[PDB]
RNA sequence: GAGACCGAUAGCGCACAAGUAGAGUGAUCGAAAGAUGAAAAGCACUUUGAAAAGAGGGUUAAAUAGCACGUGAAAUUGUUG
RNA sequence: GAAGCCAGAGGAAACUCUGGUGGAGGCUCGCAGCGGUUCUGACGUGCAAAUCGAUCGUCAAAUCUGAGCAUGGGGGCGAAA
RNA sequence: GUGAGCCCGGGUCGAACGGCCUCUAGUGCAGAUCUUGGUGGUAGUAGCAAAUACUUCAAUGAGAACUUGAAGGACCGAAGUGGGGAAAGGUUCCAUGUGAACAGCGGUUGGACAUGGGUUAGUCGAUCCUAAGCCAUAGGGAAGUUCCGUUUCAAAGGGGCACUCGUGCCCCGUGUGGCGAAAGGGAAGCCGGUUAAUAUUCCGGCACCUGGAUGUGGGUUUUGCGCGGCAACGCAACUGAACGCGGAGACGACGGCGGGGGCCCCGGGCAGAGUUCUCUUUUCUUCUUAACGGUCUAUCACCCUGGAAACAGUUUGUCUGGAGAUAGGGUUUAAUGGCCGGAAGAGCCCGACACUUCUGUCGGGUCCGGUGCGCUCUCGACGUCCCUUGAAAAUCCGCGGGAGGGAAUAAUUCUCACGCCAGGUCGUACUCAUAACCGCAGCAGGUCCCCAAGGUGAACAGCCUCUGGUUGAUAGAACAAUGUAGAUAAGGGAAGUCGGCAAAAUAGAUCCGUAACUUCGGGAAAAGGAUUGGCUCUAAGGGUUGGGCACGUGCGUGCGGUUAACAACCAACUUAGAACUGGUACGGACAGGGGGAAUCUGACUGUCUAAUUAAAACAUAGCAUUGCG
RNA sequence: ACGAGAUUCCCACUGUCCCUAUCUACUAUCUAGCGAAACCACAGCCAAGGGAACGGGCUUGGCAAAAUCAGCGGGGAAAGA
RNA sequence: CGAAAGGGUCCUGUAAGCAGUAGAGUAGCCUUGUUGUUACGAUCUGCUGAGGGUAAGCCCUCCUUCGCCUAGAUUUC
RNA sequence: AAACUUUCAACAACGGAUCUCUUGGUUCUGGCAUCGAUGAAGAACGCAGCGAAAUGCGAUAAGUAAUGUGAAUUGCAGAAUUCCGUGAAUCAUCGAAUCUUUGAACGCACAUUGCGCCCGCCGGUAUUCCGGCGGGCAUGCCUGUUCGAGCGUCAU
């Protein structure tokens, strides 16, 4: 049986856009099939980890699939992971509480200074 | 090559249409001096220079 | 190996076809014609080459409009039709 | 419109499908090459050959002019003496 | 067969010895490729205006290579001949 | 006629020319290695000798070594003499016909010559994007051709609102355009068939992408813009302007390890073929499954419980863990994995009839396993190196925000399913080379890539073979000298020669053993030794599955035991040991270091005089000096 | 340490010789077909003499017989001399 | 005379095939070993100085076979 | 004696000199002033019943109109011409036209038959989609128009 194959396009060089895989046809023939580059997993904007639940596709393939397949039902879903979202929530709450505390302390010091001046 | 521009293919088409011997009735005209195609081209002899 | 062996590596093109003059003298990397000087507005010519001037001077081509000018001058650049001529 | 000019190795590179054919990556370089006959009348027909052609036989004023074609020198060659 | 690592035996510890593991290097033998050392080599109006055979250097990199682009003669480029 | 010359005869030939006196000049050839053209001897001479090789019959034809068919014999031997491409060529492609010329012979043949025919795309490239780089604009130089400039010392423009003092007002800042890749980036097509020649382009079947319009079904909503899960997150939907954030595009080299496809290998079965003196339940061939989808699964990682020293988990490679390990239970990125649709109706194999052709018709089958330090491509998790850290843009998506728009006269501005419409331009033949490109040529040179079978063997070494290609390079006869290429030679063993030049000797692998010197890394395969065939055995080195009770009822507890140290089944290649046996040889061809003592010399790896010099030359790391805030 | 750098020696090894012999292929050779070039004042047997240190041709002698083939490398020719 | 063949003379080294209480050992079947037996198994032994080659520049052969023959062409005091 | 080599002659070859010819050069003289954004010179690609070139021409393509002449063209084919005529012709003249893609070359580009923008018209079910056709869109500068900007100078 003829086991050797050829390119099916006019590019003869083994570049990154010239990837092929070997198939066997229903006609019993060994042939190549030109395939695209592998899709890349989307990554978290804060830590860079791969986001669970999101498909890894070439960039224009995301326009063909529906919204719930491209995201996670959470704030910053499909853009940031759950640990980073939890860190954002805790940091935001604690920093605004500390701002309230600092404003109380500044008002107390200002009142003490005004009482000392008066 | 197989890849070619339209301009190059037009020049090749004109060369292909020019590549012929003269019609035989040319030699029978009154006062004819043309005996053969003095500008005949062959793909192994003279390059088109494109 | 500077002769016959080195001549086997000649498969590129310094020059292509020029749109203005038609010769194979358009430098593919400079985009400048060695013969006619395209894309400069003036046609390239020099007084040290009388032969090159006479190869491309007026009259070497078709003279599509210029060959009719002496007849129009001889008849005085007239307009109109002969008197009583057929027409509209 | 002309010449005490040149007459196809001369005269323009070019008397001719000459700035052509051809060469060079390119700028550029750049030839050779005219003449059957008054008229194609450019050889019917027969014959030998696979053919090219040959031989007869016409055509012509002449083929000692056969699209190798006016004339046809020399070098050099064949045959004959 | 470099660092790193495991085990065993010592040593107060640092370390020392033994057996493994690991896979470093402008390291090495060597195929392709790249190069071009030698031969009273072949060839010498050649297959070739530098070719052919055997042999040889290098072979994971200061390695080999295509296309696009840049540097133009008072110049360029040059591990410099 | 002294002579340069003049005149006549004969022959050939076909249209003009001469004497005398003056005038006029591009006016007289043996030479210039002249100039152009033509022609000899040499001479039927030198050759027409790399790439292993040809032979028989028949046909065609005037004619056959180099045409064709059959019959043989060989070669390329998968880094090909194979199957396709990039550059370059441009019709060389296919059919028919053919005088000369060309194919250094011959030619009936041809890439030659003559007449015709052949290249079919929304999905393959171009076209788009930007890279290194190049060119306009503003502006400034230059006598000027033009030079610089590409974000600048530029008024270099987008959006929204408005019934009024109606002929306005508001918001925003980022700059400036174009060219530049048929190997970078990038929306989307597969299989079967079909021609003399095109095919992921034609035909048939089955799909996909992009954009547009507008329906139906389904979804959401009277708690207006979904529900579920502790969570990771899921699900057919499930609003989202300005202005922002983020991801993808988007990325080095090398090392071993693991997963998957294809190839290679092994066993059985049906069908066909070959072998058959003897043997061989034999040797060989078909036994296939695309894009696109559905569904169930697949390392990393993440989540929940819980709290670890008698530290534990764990890779070939020592990393991980109170910043929460192990364990148990889950969630997810990732298919070239399994099953199903596609799809057996195809393709392939076999058989039985029919058949002047036109044309075919009908049956049977296409199945089940195994293996691996194999080859190749791809994916994943690791690791190493850097005074080296290994593109950009077009383009697509997610999120933050909450502007608008939204219901029971029902509404819907739903990334869900189905349905409707549309997709322009070229390029597409063929060669890619011992004859299609460059080298003046059909030149032993040169010229960028994939795909890559079996045996031997460490091995894309050498040698032999399969598929697929060739059998093409002037032939016949003879076997002198001298050659070129390949070999052998008794005895001696470098006496040869300027010089051991050349040749010979060595060589794989296992084992014993290995000096001086040394920058401690090397030297080192130093040196010097012992062995190797065939056959018949022996031993060692693995994988998978599988525990008794008591209750509820094939799962949950409460126990109990670590001799499963046992059984059943399956599997491959290495290593060691022993007997027997042939021998002139045992790495039996092939392949394959001679070694040692020293001296000079440049540190080393590297580089140059393409076409006489490859080196103590150049470079190099290291070192030193000078200048500059 | 490394080296296609230059040199001397040792062991092994042998057709380097001593001393040459033999075998194979391809040539050379013969035939069919095909078919150049370099070079060429004219030509090609010598000896002695030919003042200018040179004879192929002159003088005097030796002599001297068609047409040819394979070799050969003394002159004569032959080095992009 | 030629082509075969036969005999001789030389060269090599014992053919194919069959068989064997030869053969290190291994595995089966049973009499469980008493050539226990059968199967395989390099090699060994016998048939077998056998097979093969032998003039191409070896020898012999009226009396071992088959074939060929008094030409053709050219030239000559 | 032949053959061979050489010499002489005749005929035949080879080759293209000589002679004669010349729709060509060369030089002199005389006359004339007329290229282009109303797109030149030049380039490419095409056009004939049967053409490769030269010549002529431009999709109206070896040509159309008009004027004049007055019977061809011719290599073949096919047709002529009411010849007493709106009429042959590869005819002459030439005032009317056609004049592809380009080129100073002009929407932006061009190594691409690449990409646009504006305004009309027509066709295909068509308010939205698809297709065809027509006319336009370079730069510098002048004159004018109209819309503007700036406490630059003022008036109110
Ligand atoms: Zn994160
Ligand atoms: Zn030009």
């Amino acid at each position: 049986a003829p086991t050797r194959v050829t390119y099916r396009r006019r590019n003869p060089y083994n570049t990154t856009s010239n990837r092929t895989r070997v198939i066997k046809t229903p006609g019993g023939q060994l042939r190549v099939l030109h395939i695209k580059k592998r899709g890349t997993a989307p990554k978290c904007g804060d830590c860079g980890i791969k986001l669970p639940g999101i498909p890894a596709l070439r960039p224009r393939e995301y326009a063909t699939i529906s919204k719930p397949k491209k995201t996670v039902q959470r704030a910053y879903g499909g853009s940031r992971c759950g640990n980073c979202v939890r860190d954002r929530i805790i940091r935001a709450f604690l920093i605004e509480e500390q701002k309230i505390v600092k404003k109380v302390l500044k008002e107390q010091s200002q009142a003490e200074k005004k009482a000392s001046k008066k | 090559p197989s890849h070619k521009t339209f301009r190059i293919k037009q020049k090749l088409a004109k060369a292909q249409k020019q590549n012929r011997p003269i019609p035989q009735w040319i030699r029978l005209r009154t006062g004819n001096t043309i005996r053969y195609n003095a500008k005949r081209r062959h793909w192994r002899k003279t390059r088109l220079g494109l | 190996t500077k002769g016959t062996s080195s001549f086997g590596k000649r498969h590129n093109k310094t020059h292509g076809l020029c749109r203005r003059c038609g010769r194979r003298s358009l430098h593919n990397q400079k985009k400048v014609c060695a013969s006619c000087g395209y894309p400069a507005a003036k046609t390239r010519k020099y007084n040290w080459s009388e032969k090159a001037k006479r190869r491309k001077v007026t009259g070497t081509g078709r003279m599509r409009y210029l060959s009719t000018v002496p007849r129009r001058f001889k008849n005085g650049f007239r307009t109109g039709v002969p008197k009583g001529a057929r027409g509209p």
